[PDB]
Order: C-alpha cells, then structure tokens, then sequence
C-alpha cells in the first residue's frame, strides 16, 4: 500500500 | 534464495507481524543490487517503517516516564533503545546510499528514496546530541530538499508521493527545526499547487491525493494557532 | 547491576512493550539464585508469557495460511518460528529446573513453578514431532500432575493458583491429549471442590477465584457439546 | 498481576 509505504508523519 | 522466495517470506512475516524478518527479507532482496519494483520497494519501506516505528514509540514512552532519585535507569535504558534505533536507521541509510538511490532510474523512485533518506535522518535527529545532531538535522533537510527539487521538476502537485514528501518535510520543519511559520508556508504552497491542478487528479488514485491533502490541511489549521 | 536495578529495567521494558528485554531482566534477576519474591516471580512469568505468546500467535497465523505449489516457504518459515519458540521454552525450563523449582521454599510457589513447567512443555508439544513429541507431552502431564498433588495437599480449592492450574491442566487434556471427557472430568472436579468451600473464598481476592471458576464453567459447557 | 502472571489457557 503506497500510503502505508510512505510513513506519513501522519494525522 | 530466489528474489521470489525472499518476497514470499516477507509477505508471510508481514502477515505474522514479525517485522524484523520482513525487513531482513527486503534488505536481502535489496542487496542483490537490482532496482526494486514498486511492490518490492513498498514492502521494504513498510517493513522498516514498523521496525523503527516500534523503537520510536518505545523511546517516547520511556522519555514520558523519565519526566517523573536513582532515575539513571530510565537513562541507561533510553540509551539502549536509542542505540538500537540508530542501528536500524544506519541500516536503511546504508541501503539507500549503496543501492536504492544509485539503482534508481526514474523520478517516482528517485524522490521516494530521497524522501526516505530524509525520514530516517529525521528519526536519528530525535535521539541525537551536539555535533551529531547538527549533522543529522542538516542531512535530513538536504535529502528532503533534493527530493522536492526533483518532485517539482517531475511530478504533478497532486502526486501522492509528492504530497507525502511535502507532508513529511513540513513536519520536519515544525517538529525538528521548530520553525512553524515555514512548516505552514511549505504546506500551504504544496496544498495550493495541488488544489490548482484539480483536473489532474486521477480518479484511479483520487482518494489518496485527497487523503494527504486533508492531512496537509489538518496541520495548517492546527498550526496557525 | 543490583537486583533492584534489573527490576526497574523490567518494569520499564514492560511499560515500553519490549518483552524480550523484560524477560532478559527477570532471567538476570533469577540467575542471582535467590528465591524470587511474589512480584519478582510475577514479572518473569508475565514477561515470558508475552515473549512466547507472540511466537505462538505468529505460528498459528503461518499454519492457518499454510492450509491454503512452492509452499515449502510457509514450511521453511514455520520452522524458523518453531526453532525460535523452542529456544524460548528451553530458556524457561532451564530456569525452572536450575533455579525456580529448587529455590522454592513454599507450596504457593512450588506449585506455581510446576504449573509453568507444564505450560512450557505444552507449548513445545504444539510444535513437536515424533519421539520429541511423546517426551514433551509426557513431561507436560508429569509436571501438571506434580503441581496438582501438591495444590491438593496444600491449598484451598478456591486458591487462584490452584484454580489456574486446573484450568491449564484441563486444556492440556482437551487440546494436547485430545481427551475431552477427561478435560471435563478434571474441570468439573476442580469447579465443584471450589463451589463447596464458598465460605473459604476471601473477599480479599474473591473476584479472581470467581473469575477462573467462570473460565472453568465456560469450557465445560462448551465442551459437553 | 497474578491472573496475568498465570497465563491462563484463557476464555
């Protein structure tokens, strides 16, 4: 999963 | 040890929640020195995100508790977790420097791996001291900036990766550089450039781009106050 | 490395969710060769329960998935998890045999450590083959039985430990020996002996004894059908 | 916690 792979600094 | 074998191993590891394995699998895959596919790439990154993600969470717990006489135990422990976090990050940076970034043939992945280099140096910055800290913070920004220059030349403003770079780089400014006005500036820009090219949004990933756009908006409207 | 130091370390580790650490701390504490206190004891057991508990859960996941051509990957992986599970259990049994059980001075703890020896051999039995499996199943029951003989001489039928021994030993029969009639028999007995001595129930732990009694009842009424 | 320490084969 790209979003998962992009470890987002998040919400 | 086929590349196909290692990938199944990692997919299982993931399923089993043993992320040191899943990471060791992908690190193996990556050491064969071929450009990772998008999926290959996305596992390594998810694997390692969870590996280091557990030490980051653990570190915070131990540092929250430290902020309550013989507390040199919190400290001797914190440093063990920290030492361990530093080794994970050096793994990934060695990999990025030795294979991922040089083996990268195309905008989408060149940026992705430079973002990641930004992330990991940012992660080191959270636990670093003195000279080390200045070097870390500085290599983090330097990697974030190079990914951004390339994303601006080569990708839509609505590209998930590019949006995701803006997000992480904005937080770098807020949390690590403690420059919120810049974090906001960097984020409004990235948001506004995406909401201009709304016609470019592809239905085929509309929900992701719009997800990260809402994340960006989140931080701004929090950050203004 | 005071015993006091190691225990704080473990309490932190626990708080941080690094249970290999929490276990390594308690294993350190235990190797100083003094009888563990009740709290000391209860950490080691919680620590190790979570350590092995993650491999057991992982093993099940990988074996559930195995039950879907080149699947010799599920198998090569299962065996890695299995090898790792066997080392954790041998740790704990070495500890039980070398320190816990011989250093045990009193009914409450003698039983506790013999129950634990039953548990861990039961855990090995889940992943064992052939001659190994017969030896495992047999040392499990043998340890369960010795704890039970002592619990029957030395404790109320309502004692949480004793109730907890009946619970685990009953499941040993159901799940490992595949003798449900015995699992039920062993459980009705343990339940009935507790519900006879209701006046013995102490308010000071009434909720625990009655918890495990309901667990026992659970299994029976399921198990009858 | 004793209950926790007793890794119950569970409910």
């Amino acid at each position: 999963g790209l979003l998962d792979a992009l470890d987002l600094a998040s919400k | 040890m086929d590349k196909s074998e290692l990938v199944q191993k990692a997919k299982l590891a993931e399923q089993a929640e043993r992320y040191d394995d899943m990471a060791a699998a992908m690190k193996a895959v990556t050491e064969q020195g071929h450009e990772l596919s998008n999926e290959e790439r996305n596992l390594l990154s998810v694997a390692y995100k969870n590996v280091v993600g557990a030490r980051r969470s653990s570190w915070r717990v131990i540092s929250s508790i430290e902020q309550k006489k013989k507390q040199q135990m919190g400290k001797e422990y914190r440093e063990k977790i920290e030492a361990e976090l530093q080794d994970i990050c050096n793994d990934v940076l060695e990999l990025l420097d030795k294979y991922l970034i040089p083996n990268a043939t195309q905008p989408e992945s060149k940026v992705f791996y430079l973002k990641m280099k930004g992330d990991y140096f940012r992660y080191l910055s959270e636990v670093a001291s003195g000279d080390n800290k200045q070097t870390t913070v500085s290599n983090s920004q330097q990697a974030y900036q190079e990914a951004f220059e390339i994303s601006k030349k080569e990708m839509q403003p609505t590209h998930p990766i590019r949006l995701g770079l803006a997000l992480n780089f904005s937080v770098f400014y807020y949390e690590i550089l403690n420059s919120p006005e810049k974090a906001c500036s960097l984020a409004k820009t990235a948001f506004d450039e995406a909401i201009a090219e709304l016609d470019t949004l592809n239905e085929e990933s509309y929900k992701d781009s719009t997800l990260i756009m809402q994340l960006l908006r989140d931080n701004l409207t929090l950050w203004t106050s």
